[PDB]
Protein backbone atom coordinates (compact mmCIF):
# COMPACT_ATOMS: atom_id res chain seq x y z
CA UNK A 1 0.00 0.00 0.00
CA UNK A 2 1.28 3.50 -1.17
CA UNK A 3 -0.39 5.94 1.23
CA UNK A 4 -1.58 9.22 -1.37
CA UNK A 5 -1.15 12.45 0.42
CA UNK A 6 -3.06 15.72 -1.16
CA UNK A 7 -0.22 18.37 -2.41
CA UNK A 8 -2.27 21.77 -1.61
CA UNK A 9 -1.48 24.25 -4.37
CA UNK A 10 -0.90 27.49 -2.42
CA UNK A 11 -2.77 29.32 -5.81
CA UNK A 12 -6.50 28.91 -4.44
CA UNK A 13 -6.48 32.58 -4.11
CA UNK A 14 -5.55 32.39 -8.30
CA UNK A 15 -7.21 31.88 -11.06
CA UNK A 16 -7.08 28.50 -12.66
CA UNK A 17 -3.93 28.81 -16.20
CA UNK A 18 -4.99 27.86 -19.67
CA UNK A 19 -3.30 24.77 -20.78
CA UNK A 20 -0.20 24.69 -22.46
CA UNK A 21 -1.25 23.42 -25.77
CA UNK A 22 2.15 21.75 -27.22
CA UNK A 23 3.41 20.20 -23.73
CA UNK A 24 7.38 19.19 -24.97
CA UNK A 25 8.35 18.16 -21.56
CA UNK A 26 7.51 15.98 -18.12
CA UNK A 27 6.99 19.40 -16.60
CA UNK A 28 4.17 20.73 -19.27
CA UNK A 29 2.79 17.35 -18.74
CA UNK A 30 2.85 18.02 -14.86
CA UNK A 31 1.52 21.61 -15.26
CA UNK A 32 -1.32 20.64 -17.85
CA UNK A 33 -2.33 17.71 -15.23
CA UNK A 34 -2.35 20.29 -12.26
CA UNK A 35 -4.34 22.11 -14.64
CA UNK A 36 -7.33 19.83 -15.27
CA UNK A 37 -6.82 18.95 -11.51
CA UNK A 38 -7.91 22.18 -10.67
CA UNK A 39 -10.54 22.88 -13.12
CA UNK A 40 -11.77 19.68 -11.63
CA UNK A 41 -11.34 20.64 -8.38
CA UNK A 42 -9.86 17.30 -7.91
CA UNK A 43 -6.88 17.71 -5.33
CA UNK A 44 -3.01 16.68 -6.73
CA UNK A 45 -2.50 13.27 -5.20
CA UNK A 46 1.02 12.05 -4.72
CA UNK A 47 3.07 9.20 -2.83
CA UNK A 48 3.82 9.93 0.70
CA UNK A 49 7.60 9.64 -0.36
CA UNK A 50 7.76 12.02 -3.15
CA UNK A 51 6.48 14.85 0.25
CA UNK A 52 10.10 14.42 1.27
CA UNK A 53 11.83 14.35 -2.23
CA UNK A 54 10.17 17.47 -2.80
CA UNK A 55 11.50 19.16 0.77
CA UNK A 56 14.81 18.08 -0.86
CA UNK A 57 14.12 19.79 -4.22
CA UNK A 58 13.56 23.00 -2.05
CA UNK A 59 16.32 23.14 -0.94
CA UNK A 60 18.29 22.98 -3.71
CA UNK A 61 16.37 25.01 -5.70
CA UNK A 62 16.98 27.72 -2.69
CA UNK A 63 21.23 27.59 -3.41
CA UNK A 64 20.49 27.95 -6.77
CA UNK A 65 17.81 31.11 -6.49
CA UNK A 66 20.70 32.64 -3.91
CA UNK A 67 22.82 33.47 -6.83
CA UNK B 1 2.84 69.30 -1.66
CA UNK B 2 -0.21 66.93 -3.14
CA UNK B 3 -1.88 64.01 -1.35
CA UNK B 4 0.02 60.47 -1.18
CA UNK B 5 -3.42 58.92 -2.01
CA UNK B 6 -5.31 60.92 -4.68
CA UNK B 7 -2.11 63.21 -6.48
CA UNK B 8 -4.09 66.22 -6.35
CA UNK B 9 -3.47 69.55 -4.05
CA UNK B 10 -5.07 68.83 -0.66
CA UNK B 11 -8.15 70.83 0.28
CA UNK B 12 -7.82 69.65 4.03
CA UNK B 13 -4.15 68.66 4.42
CA UNK B 14 -3.33 66.19 7.12
CA UNK B 15 0.04 64.88 8.20
CA UNK B 16 -0.32 61.12 9.31
CA UNK B 17 2.73 60.75 12.31
CA UNK B 18 3.60 57.18 11.60
CA UNK B 19 4.51 57.61 7.54
CA UNK B 20 5.31 61.28 7.97
CA UNK B 21 3.17 61.86 5.14
CA UNK B 22 0.75 64.81 3.89
CA UNK B 23 -2.68 63.40 2.62
CA UNK B 24 -6.24 64.82 2.30
CA UNK B 25 -8.22 64.86 5.48
CA UNK B 26 -11.36 63.14 4.19
CA UNK B 27 -9.28 60.10 2.13
CA UNK B 28 -6.68 58.90 5.03
CA UNK B 29 -9.76 59.47 7.75
CA UNK B 30 -11.65 56.80 5.31
CA UNK B 31 -9.23 54.88 5.11
CA UNK B 32 -7.69 54.74 8.74
CA UNK B 33 -11.31 53.89 9.72
CA UNK B 34 -11.50 51.17 7.31
CA UNK B 35 -8.05 49.32 8.32
CA UNK B 36 -6.93 50.57 11.63
CA UNK B 37 -3.83 51.67 10.04
CA UNK B 38 -1.76 54.45 7.84
CA UNK B 39 -1.68 53.27 3.94
CA UNK B 40 1.67 53.59 3.57
CA UNK B 41 3.57 52.28 6.56
CA UNK B 42 1.04 49.75 7.09
CA UNK B 43 1.71 50.68 10.59
CA UNK B 44 -1.36 51.44 13.32
CA UNK B 45 -2.91 54.68 13.08
CA UNK B 46 -6.06 56.06 14.92
CA UNK B 47 -8.13 59.19 13.88
CA UNK B 48 -6.73 61.32 16.99
CA UNK B 49 -3.32 60.71 15.95
CA UNK B 50 -3.41 62.54 12.40
CA UNK B 51 -2.16 65.72 12.42
CA UNK B 52 -4.73 68.36 10.97
CA UNK B 53 -2.08 71.19 9.30
CA UNK B 54 -3.12 74.43 9.63
CA UNK B 55 -2.91 76.81 6.42
CA UNK B 56 -1.35 79.55 6.64
CA UNK B 57 -3.05 82.99 5.67
CA UNK B 58 -1.52 82.88 2.56
CA UNK B 59 -1.74 79.54 2.09
CA UNK B 60 -5.67 80.14 2.40
CA UNK B 61 -5.50 83.17 -0.04
CA UNK B 62 -3.34 81.20 -2.67
CA UNK B 63 -6.04 78.08 -2.72
CA UNK B 64 -9.05 80.37 -3.12
CA UNK B 65 -7.36 82.67 -5.65
CA UNK B 66 -5.71 80.03 -7.51
CA UNK B 67 -9.13 78.29 -7.59
CA UNK B 68 -10.51 81.60 -8.45
CA UNK B 69 -8.38 83.18 -11.01
CA UNK B 70 -8.11 80.03 -13.37
CA UNK B 71 -11.78 78.89 -12.49
CA UNK B 72 -12.85 82.66 -13.72
CA UNK B 73 -12.55 81.78 -17.46
CA UNK B 74 -14.98 79.13 -17.21
CA UNK B 75 -17.03 79.79 -14.27
CA UNK B 76 -20.83 79.29 -15.68
CA UNK B 77 -22.38 76.34 -14.26
CA UNK B 78 -22.43 74.57 -18.08
CA UNK B 79 -18.42 74.55 -18.29
CA UNK B 80 -18.46 73.59 -14.36
CA UNK B 81 -20.54 70.53 -15.53
CA UNK B 82 -18.67 69.77 -18.73
CA UNK B 83 -15.15 69.60 -16.47
CA UNK B 84 -16.46 67.45 -14.05
CA UNK B 85 -17.72 64.99 -16.55
CA UNK B 86 -14.68 65.16 -18.45
CA UNK B 87 -13.10 65.00 -15.35
CA UNK B 88 -14.51 61.80 -14.33
CA UNK B 89 -13.97 60.05 -17.47
CA UNK B 90 -9.77 60.60 -16.95
CA UNK B 91 -10.65 58.89 -13.45
CA UNK B 92 -12.97 55.88 -14.89
CA UNK B 93 -10.03 55.45 -17.69
CA UNK B 94 -7.42 55.25 -15.37
CA UNK B 95 -9.11 53.12 -13.04
CA UNK B 96 -10.41 50.62 -15.56
CA UNK B 97 -6.15 50.88 -16.98
CA UNK B 98 -5.29 49.87 -13.49
CA UNK B 99 -8.24 46.93 -13.27
CA UNK B 100 -6.90 45.81 -16.37
CA UNK B 101 -3.43 45.47 -16.03
CA UNK B 102 -3.66 43.83 -12.40
CA UNK B 103 -6.32 41.09 -14.00
CA UNK B 104 -3.61 40.71 -16.93
CA UNK B 105 -0.62 40.39 -14.26
CA UNK B 106 -2.84 38.02 -12.06
CA UNK B 107 -3.27 35.44 -14.74
CA UNK B 108 0.71 35.81 -15.95
CA UNK B 109 1.29 34.97 -12.23
CA UNK B 110 -1.21 32.13 -11.89
CA UNK B 111 -0.08 30.61 -15.07
CA UNK B 112 3.85 31.25 -13.93
CA UNK B 113 2.63 29.60 -9.96
CA UNK B 114 1.15 26.06 -11.91
CA UNK B 115 4.41 26.11 -13.76
CA UNK B 116 6.62 26.26 -10.91
CA UNK B 117 4.82 23.62 -9.08
CA UNK B 118 4.98 21.10 -11.53
CA UNK B 119 8.63 21.69 -12.26
CA UNK B 120 8.94 21.08 -7.96
CA UNK B 121 6.97 18.16 -8.50
CA UNK B 122 8.63 16.68 -11.53
CA UNK B 123 11.76 17.38 -9.59
CA UNK B 124 10.93 15.04 -7.00
CA UNK B 125 9.64 12.78 -9.02
CA UNK B 126 12.87 12.81 -10.82
CA UNK B 127 15.19 12.35 -7.50
CA UNK B 128 12.64 9.20 -6.41
CA UNK B 129 13.46 7.01 -9.83
CA UNK B 130 17.42 7.88 -9.48
CA UNK B 131 17.44 6.99 -5.56
CA UNK B 132 15.36 3.40 -6.30
CA UNK C 1 -35.81 67.61 12.45
CA UNK C 2 -37.07 64.73 14.96
CA UNK C 3 -37.49 65.54 18.82
CA UNK C 4 -34.64 64.13 20.20
CA UNK C 5 -36.72 62.77 23.45
CA UNK C 6 -39.79 61.22 21.10
CA UNK C 7 -37.95 60.87 18.34
CA UNK C 8 -41.02 61.90 15.74
CA UNK C 9 -41.52 65.15 13.85
CA UNK C 10 -42.23 68.06 16.35
CA UNK C 11 -45.68 69.62 16.28
CA UNK C 12 -44.11 72.72 18.20
CA UNK C 13 -40.84 72.67 18.03
CA UNK C 14 -38.33 74.19 20.73
CA UNK C 15 -35.15 74.60 21.23
CA UNK C 16 -33.61 73.77 24.75
CA UNK C 17 -30.32 76.01 24.63
CA UNK C 18 -28.35 74.13 26.68
CA UNK C 19 -28.14 71.09 24.49
CA UNK C 20 -29.15 72.75 21.52
CA UNK C 21 -31.62 70.29 20.28
CA UNK C 22 -35.01 70.53 18.84
CA UNK C 23 -38.31 68.73 21.12
CA UNK C 24 -41.54 69.05 21.03
CA UNK C 25 -42.84 71.84 23.30
CA UNK C 26 -45.20 70.22 25.27
CA UNK C 27 -42.91 67.38 26.15
CA UNK C 28 -39.37 69.83 27.22
CA UNK C 29 -41.54 72.33 29.05
CA UNK C 30 -43.56 69.34 31.64
CA UNK C 31 -39.73 67.93 31.78
CA UNK C 32 -38.60 70.93 33.06
CA UNK C 33 -41.81 71.22 35.42
CA UNK C 34 -41.18 68.07 36.77
CA UNK C 35 -37.07 68.25 36.84
CA UNK C 36 -35.88 71.72 36.50
CA UNK C 37 -33.18 70.19 34.19
CA UNK C 38 -32.29 69.44 30.54
CA UNK C 39 -33.58 65.99 29.02
CA UNK C 40 -29.91 65.90 27.30
CA UNK C 41 -27.26 67.93 29.24
CA UNK C 42 -29.40 67.81 32.74
CA UNK C 43 -27.83 71.36 33.06
CA UNK C 44 -30.47 73.22 34.86
CA UNK C 45 -33.35 75.01 32.39
CA UNK C 46 -35.97 77.28 33.11
CA UNK C 47 -39.33 77.90 30.56
CA UNK C 48 -38.26 80.99 29.87
CA UNK C 49 -34.67 80.12 28.64
CA UNK C 50 -36.71 77.71 26.17
CA UNK C 51 -36.64 79.40 22.66
CA UNK C 52 -39.82 78.31 21.05
CA UNK C 53 -39.10 77.62 17.01
CA UNK C 54 -41.77 79.44 15.12
CA UNK C 55 -42.61 77.31 11.61
CA UNK C 56 -42.35 80.31 9.49
CA UNK C 57 -45.22 81.09 7.24
CA UNK C 58 -42.29 81.91 5.08
CA UNK C 59 -41.49 77.84 5.23
CA UNK C 60 -45.00 77.08 3.66
CA UNK C 61 -45.15 80.24 1.07
CA UNK C 62 -41.51 79.01 -0.37
CA UNK C 63 -42.58 74.91 -0.32
CA UNK C 64 -45.22 76.40 -3.00
CA UNK C 65 -43.18 77.42 -5.24
CA UNK C 66 -40.64 75.36 -5.34
CA UNK C 67 -42.40 73.16 -7.84
CA UNK C 68 -43.83 69.94 -7.38
CA UNK C 69 -41.15 68.55 -9.46
CA UNK C 70 -38.52 69.49 -7.24
CA UNK C 71 -40.22 68.77 -3.87
CA UNK C 72 -41.11 65.23 -5.93
CA UNK C 73 -37.61 65.15 -6.87
CA UNK C 74 -35.71 62.87 -4.20
CA UNK C 75 -32.34 65.27 -4.69
CA UNK C 76 -31.09 67.85 -3.47
CA UNK C 77 -27.56 69.97 -4.93
CA UNK C 78 -26.38 69.01 -1.29
CA UNK C 79 -26.71 65.50 -1.91
CA UNK C 80 -26.50 65.41 -4.90
CA UNK C 81 -22.89 66.84 -4.64
CA UNK C 82 -21.76 65.08 -1.21
CA UNK C 83 -22.75 61.72 -3.11
CA UNK C 84 -20.08 62.58 -6.13
CA UNK C 85 -17.56 63.28 -3.57
CA UNK C 86 -17.86 60.28 -1.42
CA UNK C 87 -18.04 58.23 -5.21
CA UNK C 88 -14.29 60.25 -6.09
CA UNK C 89 -12.92 59.41 -2.48
CA UNK C 90 -13.84 55.84 -2.85
CA UNK C 91 -12.23 55.60 -6.27
CA UNK C 92 -9.58 57.52 -5.10
CA UNK C 93 -8.57 54.67 -2.30
CA UNK C 94 -9.53 52.19 -5.26
CA UNK C 95 -7.09 53.34 -7.54
CA UNK C 96 -4.85 53.83 -4.31
CA UNK C 97 -5.15 50.07 -3.56
CA UNK C 98 -4.94 49.17 -7.11
CA UNK C 99 -1.48 50.51 -7.65
CA UNK C 100 0.14 48.96 -4.49
CA UNK C 101 -1.69 45.72 -4.92
CA UNK C 102 -0.06 45.92 -8.72
CA UNK C 103 3.29 46.56 -7.32
CA UNK C 104 3.51 43.69 -5.10
CA UNK C 105 1.98 41.46 -7.47
CA UNK C 106 4.77 42.33 -10.00
CA UNK C 107 7.53 41.87 -7.67
CA UNK C 108 5.75 38.23 -6.18
CA UNK C 109 5.64 37.67 -10.22
CA UNK C 110 9.32 37.85 -10.51
CA UNK C 111 10.23 36.06 -7.69
CA UNK C 112 8.07 33.29 -8.85
CA UNK C 113 10.04 33.19 -12.07
CA UNK C 114 12.98 32.99 -10.28
CA UNK C 115 11.73 29.83 -8.56
CA UNK C 116 10.37 28.05 -11.81
CA UNK C 117 13.60 28.74 -13.17
CA UNK C 118 15.78 27.15 -10.15
CA UNK C 119 12.93 24.12 -10.45
CA UNK C 120 13.44 23.78 -13.72
CA UNK C 121 17.50 23.51 -13.08
CA UNK C 122 16.98 21.16 -10.90
CA UNK C 123 14.72 18.96 -12.90
CA UNK C 124 17.08 19.13 -15.36
CA UNK C 125 20.35 18.16 -13.87
CA UNK C 126 18.39 14.90 -12.51
CA UNK C 127 17.30 13.92 -15.75
CA UNK C 128 21.01 14.24 -17.56
CA UNK C 129 21.99 12.26 -14.00
CA UNK C 130 19.49 9.83 -14.71
CA UNK C 131 20.15 9.21 -18.52
CA UNK C 132 24.12 8.87 -17.81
Amino acid sequence: RVSLVAVPLAYSTLPIPEFKNNPQSAIDNKYNLLVANAINKEPHMVPEDTVDFLKEVESRMQHITQG
Amino acid sequence: MLCAISGKVPRRPVLSPKSRTIFEKSLLEQYVKDTGNDPITNEPLSIEEIVEIVPSAQQASLTESTNSATLKANYSIPNLLTSLQNEWDAIMLENFKLRSTLDSLTKKLSTVMYERDAAKLVAAQLLMEKNE
